[PDB]
């Protein structure tokens, strides 16, 4: 039999203003963000399959524009001004599960209080071999 | 092109 199981990978980002007195002088971020990729919660956690994550960023993050984070969690902080698709890779500790692209419309906060509020989630499901 | 943009 050809045997599989779905799992979840969400790939969100949250997001919170800096307002101009915390910014550094010729810092043009007005933003601190966060994208997160993670399981659901009412399934196991994604440490058990994924093996690490690229996260490919808009060239204006050169030279650091290509981010791995190896181990859990997989998280991507960084300061900014600006929304672009972050490209995120997931490759998947068994290799017969090949590596799969998510593209992930990074949202920025709006209600410039400095709180840091939820901007977006891109929700896939994964097909790994059983 | 890679676009980039700031919401306000």
């Amino acid at each position: 039999s050809r045997l599989f199981v779905k799992k979840t990978i969400v790939v969100g980002n949250v997001s919170k203003y800096i307002p101009p007195d915390k910014r550094e002088e010729n810092d043009q971020s007005t933003h601190k963000w966060m994208v997160y990729v993670r399981g659901s919660r009412r399934e196991p956690s994604i440490n058990h399959f994924v093996k690490k994550v690229w996260f490919f960023l808009h060239p204006s993050y050169k030279p650091n524009d290509l981010v791995e984070v190896r181990e859990p969690p997989f998280h991507l902080t960084r300061r900014g001004w600006g929304e672009f698709p972050v490209r995120v890779q997931v490759h998947f500790k068994d290799s017969q599960n090949k590596r799969i692209d998510i593209i992930h419309n990074l949202k920025l906060d709006r209600t410039y209080t400095g709180l840091q509020t939820l901007g977006a989630e891109t929700v896939v499901d994964v097909e790994l071999h059983r | 092109a890679a676009r980039k943009s700031a919401p306000a």
